């Protein structure tokens, strides 16, 4: 996942 | 006449938008009264985001290593702690353009406005659903975490959405603004997954209904259908099971068209196995499931907010 | 990732909304400065409607007649006249609440965000087209008109619509924060038809670029087309035709993503020729086309 | 049309  | 998926005015959370940066960490931040909530991942640089101790990695940060902005305006951070997975940074102004406001978790199915912002500019908005799955299908790019999502009731914003994360499927996962994520979803670049999903049946029943209310009838039969066997039939195409609970919910909706749900029910089965045969549905090809009960009941009763 | 339709944020037209009454008639006005706009129907009756004179009916009022309110406010009104289909107010106060902003004439393809007002209040905010017949699609219920249409560039918000009319096929007529109407529909309750609508393939090609860029690829192919060959195809289901202009307006999507142009025109033509099949493009089963090239720019960067 |  990506920490947008 | 018409009928069209709407977001809310967001003119009183565009109010409350703010930038919040750590180092090179540029994000979004919510400005209510003196305190200013933002993801606790913003204090990460590079790599931290693998697997970081925020407690600890919290505790060598200092207030003025925060640098909050409002429009031109620097504001002072006295104070800061965690929560759950937000930051709380006290600021020395209380935002003068705080609206009557509520922090709520929603539920699976429900739907609300997101305000999306980049280094605390609102740039769009848009309605969406809370996802069966807890994920929402949004549409954020870098640099978004922080921007909200919300319903308004009256004069007041319910704060229900503050956005953290994007997973590998393009769909996005975050968090009440008490900090508890929506899902089983944590705040590290790992690698985590998104459950399959199913269609919302609830609202696609309150749609059908505004389709009615809209004059768009055609689908209507006359029969009826116990709830289990309209269950039986509705999992297999993917779509949530329909409680009791579900069926009161819809009740106003059936009392209004003087249709039952169970009728109703029947109508969705017949579409679902048959199709619409070239036909639409309040100019759908697809059957909608992004509008709520209620936001059915708001849009054909032209609701206004103060 | 992700791809939505999205509108501008809409507070600072907010804070632009007030209530305009004559008589038992109240509408949406907007309050920029020290005027209020509005549509000029708001001084006509019942038996008024039909077959209005404007001139007649205005020379009838006074200033005192026109009851506008901001919130719960009254706003004295000391002059009043008419721009075409629009009546100007002036009031004896500033909105300190206005905006940077200015008056635009959209050309039809172009998208703008609604704030969709009743009784000078929001009540939701949606993005639309206006369509090559220069129709909307809008949602609008009775006393919805003066609501407003805009786009917004840095802080400076283009006022491009203001509502006036539903037609009799359900869609909306509007005109410009100049009064003029977008097509030859005029302000009287008289059957009014809308001339045949069309797809605006420009948007259509930007949405599909939009698709590509968010990882909906099974529609490519190996084709590529000439311009002509393309809209021989697209004019015969209703698709407006493709121009040169058109295709440089794409060349940015083209060169992000590495798909020519004129093969994403390939694409779409056996799209049109053997339909979707079942399958879906960034969650629809139809094409898509109130998104323009910038506006998918603008949302997938 | 009717004046909205």
């Amino acid at each position: 996942a990506v920490l947008x | 006449s018409g009928f069209r998926k709407m977001a809310f005015p967001s003119g009183k959370v565009e109010g409350c938008m703010v930038q919040v940066t750590c180092g090179t960490t540029t994000l979004n931040g919510l400005w209510l009264d003196d305190t200013v909530y933002c993801p606790r991942h913003v204090i990460c640089t590079a790599e931290d985001m693998l697997n970081p101790n925020y407690e600890d990695l919290l505790i060598r940060k200092s207030n003025h290593s925060f640098l909050v902005q409002a429009g031109n305006v620097q504001l002072r951070v006295i104070g800061h702690s965690m929560q759950n997975c937000l930051l709380r940074l006290k600021v020395d102004t209380s935002n003068p353009k705080t609206p009557k406001y509520k922090f709520v978790r929603i539920q699976p199915g429900q739907t609300f406005s997101v305000l999306a912002c980049y280094n605390g500019s609102p740039s769009g908005v848009y309605q969406c659903a809370m996802r069966p799955n807890h994920t929402i299908k949004g549409s954020f790019l870098n640099g978004s975490c922080g921007s909200v999502g919300f319903n308004i009731d009256y004069d007041c914003v319910s704060f229900c959405y503050m956005h953290h994360m994007e997973l590998p499927t393009g769909v996005h996962a975050g968090t009440d603004l008490e900090g508890k994520f929506y899902g089983p979803f944590v705040d590290r670049q790992t690698a985590q997954a998104a459950g399959t999903d199913t269609t919302i049946t609830l609202n696609v029943l309150a749609w059908l209904y505004a389709a009615v209310i809209n004059g768009d009838r055609w689908f209507l039969n006359r029969f009826t259908t116990t709830l289990n066997d309209f269950n039986l039939v509705a999992m297999k195409y993917n779509y949530e099971p329909l409680t009791q609970d579900h069926v009161d919910i819809l009740g106003p909706l059936s009392a209004q068209t003087g249709i039952a749900v169970l009728d109703m029910c029947a109508a969705l089965k017949e579409l679902l196995q048959n199709g619409m045969n070239g036909r639409t549905i309040l100019g759908s090809t697809i059957l909608e499931d992004e509008f709520t009960p209620f936001d059915v009941v708001r849009q054909c009763s032209g609701v206004t907010f103060q």
